[PDB]
């Protein structure tokens, strides 16, 4: 029962690096931006890594 | 006539010699009325429903008729009726009923009910366009509770093509039918028959409120129109069957419903289809929980129906009205009913919103780009203009052929 | 003959004595019958044939011959019949039916039944190649409500080839009588027994409707031929034998249900199958009540047929047509019927299926390499080519040589 | 007037002619009396309200009656009052009571209820600001335990605009009552009428006890006089007619709950609206299976949370899902525009409060959250005060109009 | 008197015309008691005060009282007391208690009750820093099977502080009455009062032993000074109560339970607390039937009793003693007896509590950055405090200033 | 009166009577009253799962679920030792497939998890058995041998 308690961290995680990814570009518009593309990088290949931690998480509960 | 022996709490006796069953008797010092259920010897149990405290030991009985009947005629059009078959309102005197119908009827020779292949307008896009209903098809739209359950059944009474509409509603309380009848104008109650019954009202009521309707439009469809019934939660219905059945004492078998409940349902609404002379297209509704997602009589009306409609709640949380789950629902005289051209562009746009599902859940995974799949890209750019085909506003009605026009539009 | 102390709403009561049990009885002042269900020193409890809702106390009951028997010929073929045994075409002329018989038989000497190693082609691509039949056996189609039963009944009955087919409807919706009727050609109805009642008829001849057919079924088997009797809910004779059941006094031992409904269950799925002169193939559909396979009557069912089909809503809503789930479907004369190349071949596609759905998560999310076990690999290569191997529509029959070249081809 | 069979626990069965369901009969050696569930064709199945102990085969029942109606006048102001409708204590004399009416009375049919004008003030000062109600309007309140709702319902007995105000502490415990009673002045005695019942009275007055305080406020509702009835944990009215109804002999359908409960419930609650004759103002307390059928019942639901009751924010009410249904029928579109801004501004905080728990929120731009932070305490001082703090309807209108600015 | 007709298992049935409830009879060939539980017109039920080993048929009765009454005192200090009233230990002389009283009295008169303002001090941490008991308070303790109910009583009726203590041990193992005195100094032995009886005792001593104890409780609170009353385990009088009832024929209700069972325990479980002098504050062990919630004799227990402290075994699990879920736990009179700054470092280090039971799930999964929670940061930081502060062992007694300072530097 | 039907088929003082009886189940759980009641009466059960049956692993028999009660006298304490080590690996197999079904299992930190991926193979196709084909008992017993280590 407490594994339906951990996708709704992993997605609030999600929603936490998507909005960080809408205040980066958000900001790639004002200008260091190559150093600032630098976070986007990180936090959009992170979002792809918490995207997949999910989706074989929300499959992991129907094989039980 | 007869006298009362003994009261079981809910059920009595009363001496009565050969008397006949399905019959309905008047308790002489009040106006209160009980129907017969079970024959003894000489003591027959005897169903009461509205006051019980009020009874002695030797509390006589009267006799009206055989079988219990309903007043119906042509002057029924614009009337909120008791579930009993009653005029409600005292602003009106009650107009000529000149016909003397009863309640438990039967369906037609099945070698007569024909096959349906003509189109039944209804002016939601979603409805008519993707799914189609056909005139003598009995819908069931399965809702929750703050779906747009109302709201849509409100579009179905005003934009329908039908001739008469015979709404019921069966368990409600007054702030819900007064918002229901006040939310459909004077145009759609001018053609309209109202069965309505509340909550407050006894169980044996609740019950004949279908039979009521039913037996209103097999009158106006055996003069040869198309009539649309609109029963309204047929799980209230369920409820006040059950109680009932419980209360006449019989074992429940299926969920906490007596075999009365399962019993009941098709010979209520098998007989809502096509008839040698005009037809009747039904549309029932049942409240689904999140309690039971087991709930016997969702499966059993969807076992005796054909074609359901499903209103989810996610498609409620993002703003999407009505709040149809296509492909999740389905219509099963769809085949017959549109043409090819038609039924093929309607496959390809349920095949385009299921693949943009799963391609939105593969593209903010990180591996998808546009290029590599066909049917993706199409659904990809189609998107927003199958959002404005699906979602529809209350005041904006739409024709048979604009409906049509605009999804051989949306496909390609 | 005897008076009626009792009328219970499904069980009368009958002061009459020397009642011989299994005899039937007119209500000699209307033109219903009655049979006796048990008896006690003078005082039968038995069930009526119509509905009960007119009766009364001192109503006497003359006697009829002693057991219910329906008359039978050869000139059923093409017809139309009722559960009783009475036909329902009215403008067609009432056949003259020489012989009569009762609808209870015992099934074939056990040592006289056959072992059945003959191909039965349904037309169905899937059951032909993965799963198969023999000609004798006695499959069943598993599923929930509105989940592809009636459909997949059409398209196996216009891809069967026996020589009388007879097709019991039981309790079913009462539109589908023309419906069954007009996708079949008048070559295959004027070989064709319909034996049909509907779900409004009351709970003996919807139960009783299942032992005409087979009677019927097996005079044409004894004239010494092989037919096919489809049978559409054997779970809706489960249940009428269950309100009958409880109506009568019996404990509820599982999940609702008598123990009458499961010893009654197996001598009618018994005396279909194989025999000295003729067989019957007989194709059960049975309602699991939710989307479980493991329903009480489900599973009885089960124990009972040698070879079942399952089909599954999961598929259904994915547009997997036909749903067959190829894992919980198996038939127990699959290795008997067929050659070792179509056995292995059978079995090893069933197996790189159960492979993909092994790994399909991992394509998903993109983390599957290719080259590390040949068995997941031959599965990925050849998944695209099983799915159209499985899926067909309902237009498509394909001969048995075409289904097992493309059932070698895609197995590799 | 008949003699007993025997005795079965708590079911007496009697040898009698002729008598009614519902008919109290009269042990008449003893002085204890017990009244009918069910007749048989000359026995009749009855059950005893008090203890059954004493009792032999072929103890007498004297008629005294056919139906229990109370002795109800308008000398019962600042009295105690059992669910029977007898006294309490024996200092006090019975005073002249000239009527007496019987517990039912059939309510309108709800096809044709009216409208509601004509705001009634309460007293505490955040409803009446932010979520008002009117004279006929029935209330129902959802608190917990533990959350402090006793004297959030002494604080709006105190400072009420209605004339009578009847309460029925229907179940309560032992201490509870002087608990209560404790906190209302004299002032507000002289002007309450209170039926009491605790848990050691039997089941049958502990479910006549509503029935008892809902007829009394019709009776002052027929006199011209604005009437505020109060019952109290409507849930132990609801498990005492269980209890009698599954004594008498019925099986339950939803929860543990017989149907007579779902048919008596409605009947109970249906009643008591807005008539001519200067109605009367329902307020009826559910603690947190048929909260669901009371709270799609009547009109307004108000919230008391233990999550909001752990810090000293009294009364313990949340605006963010709590609601009267009638606001624009009853206060004017400034006032409510006004309240309902004011609740947006309130459900704006706590979506930005977690969001300033953590280091990331700012200004620049979003105008409805940055108002909050620095217009907050005077909504926080707005929407509390203490059980002896009156507020006037007079202030609470322009106070709020200079909160929202 | 009369001849009794036969022996159950549980119960009497005798002849005795115009026989009252609660009058005892001998029986004259073998000198033992039996009280009458029941009248049938005739025919009597009778429960006796032993167990039945010769019972012939047609044995006769003699009239001895019309109720049950003990002989109460002054002089009952010090000394051990069955269900009956009878001292069970037998070396020493029999001392003198002067007055009769019987059993069934009735709660004192709610308006004339005190108002409870000062607190009872109890010995353990738990329940002084965070649910404080007041003098008068009736609280219960609710578990399964041997979670820690009785040792938790050890544990208070050690450190406790009122001035005479009655201690009812009802239905449980005779092991267990010297466990009780082991921990019981002589400066509360010499006013203690233990009313023993062994759950291998016949039913109605079972069935009795609480209302003697609280009419014991009853006379030194009449005396006017605080009397603490301990009951272990009365959920063995409810079911002793329903082992005696429902063989009287009498229905079930809830869980086997009849009627009587809650009508009987209400006025039970009510005649303790405040009072115009004097007040008994009282401790009742509960048994729970599974661990579940829908316990039919738990949950109207904690309805009608002013504070509860729930032990779950799943801190049992954890070796967490005393297992008490503070959550799950509640004292109604607190707030009225506490100050203020109590009520706050009690409500916020429960508010500790309940936080790190589920910040403890992303602390184990590596999700937590230090700071951006800082409610919760405070409590990781102070979990060692509160996790000495709430378990404590079994011979770990404090008194109330230490309980008060520690939760201060706790909290802080 | 199923007692006193099962307990009549057992050794004897002449003669004996090996008996094997299948118990049908009224649903997949084994904890049926006619289970519970016939296994708590038999002296050894063989529980067929259809997971495995679905996964096309005939004959079904789950490992885990059954036992066997006179084995430890029956069979050497060489053999006893493979057969414990076999159902282990059997076990951990079980408990490593979710994991690595997800895509977490990198090779290399548990030392069994690798033994019992590496004998998979050889356990799958030592278990699985076609209907036509019978084994001798030496040949069970080195195959057993060969496959747990
Ligand atoms: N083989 C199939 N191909 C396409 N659609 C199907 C197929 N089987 C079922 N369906 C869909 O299901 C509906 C009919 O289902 P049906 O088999 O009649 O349910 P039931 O078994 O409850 O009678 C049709 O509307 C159709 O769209
Ligand atoms: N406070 C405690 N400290 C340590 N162990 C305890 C404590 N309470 C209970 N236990 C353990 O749990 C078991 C149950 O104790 P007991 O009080 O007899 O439960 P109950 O009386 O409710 O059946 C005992 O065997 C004991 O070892
Ligand atoms: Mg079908
Ligand atoms: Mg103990």
């Amino acid at each position: 029962h407490m594994l339906d308690r951990i996708l709704s961290i992993r997605k609030s995680r999600a929603n936490r690096l998507r909005e960080s990814m809408a205040k980066i570009n958000s900001q790639i518009k004002e200008v260091e931006k190559r150093s600032l593309l630098d976070s986007q990088k990180r936090t959009k290949e992170n979002l792809q890594h918490v995207n997949k931690s999910v989706e074989k998480l929300s499959f992991a509960i129907k094989e039980h | 006539e007869g006298k009362i022996i003994n009261i079981g709490g809910t059920i009595i006796k009363a001496r009565l010699p050969k008397a006949r069953i399905g019959a309905f008797y008047k308790i002489e010092p009040s106006q209160r009325l009980a129907e017969v259920i079970a024959i003894d010897e000489d003591e027959v149990f005897l169903l009461p429903f509205e006051h019980v405290s009020g009874m002695y030991c030797g509390q006589w009985l009267s006799y009206q008729g055989d079988e219990f009947k309903i007043r119906v005629g042509d002057a029924l059009l614009g009337r909120l009726i008791d579930g009993i078959g009653r005029p409600m309102e005292s602003n009106i005197v009650a107009p000529y009923l000149p016909f003397e119908r009863s309640l438990y009827a039967e369906p037609p020779d099945p070698l007569l009910r024909q096959v349906i292949d003509q189109p039944f307008i209804l002016g939601v896009r979603a409805i008519d366009g993707l799914l189609t209903c056909g005139i003598g098809q009995r819908i069931g739209i399965f809702a929750g509770s703050g779906v747009g359950k109302s709201t849509l059944l409100g579009m179905i009474c005003n934009g329908a093509s039908a001739d008469i509409i015979v709404l019921a509603l069966i368990g409600e309380r007054g702030r819900e039918v007064n918002e229901f009848l006040a939310l459909l104008p004077q145009s759609t109650l001018s053609k309209c028959v109202l069965v309505v019954t509340t909550s407050d009202r006894p169980a044996l009521e609740r019950m004949k409120a279908a039979f009521t309707a039913t037996t209103i439009a097999e009158y106006f469809r055996d003069q040869g129109k198309n009539v649309l019934l609109m029963m309204d939660s047929v799980t209230r219905y369920a409820r006040a069957a059950r109680d009932v059945g419980l209360a006449s004492g019989e074992p429940d078998v299926r969920g906490g419903f007596p075999p009365s409940v399962f019993s009941s349902l098709p010979k209520l609404l098998e007989r809502a289809g096509p008839a040698p002379k005009g037809s009747i297209t039904a549309i029932y509704t049942v409240l689904l929980e999140s309690d039971n997602v087991n709930d016997p009589i969702g499966d059993e009306v969807r076992s005796i129906l054909d074609g359901h409609i499903v209103l989810t709640r996610e498609l409620a949380e993002e703003n999407h009205f009505p709040a149809i789950d296509i492909g999740l629902s389905a219509s099963r005289v769809m085949h017959n009913v549109v043409t090819s051209e038609h039924l093929r562009a309607a496959a390809e746009c349920k095949k385009l919103i299921a693949t943009y599902k799963n391609v939105e859940l593969l593209i903010r995974i990180g591996e998808y780009t546009m290029g590599q799949d066909p049917e993706a890209d199409k659904a990809i750019k189609n998107r927003k203009l199958i959002q404005n085909f699906i979602q529809q506003s209350t005041k904006d009605i739409s024709s048979y052929e604009k409906t049509i026009e605009s999804l051989f539009k949306v496909v390609a």
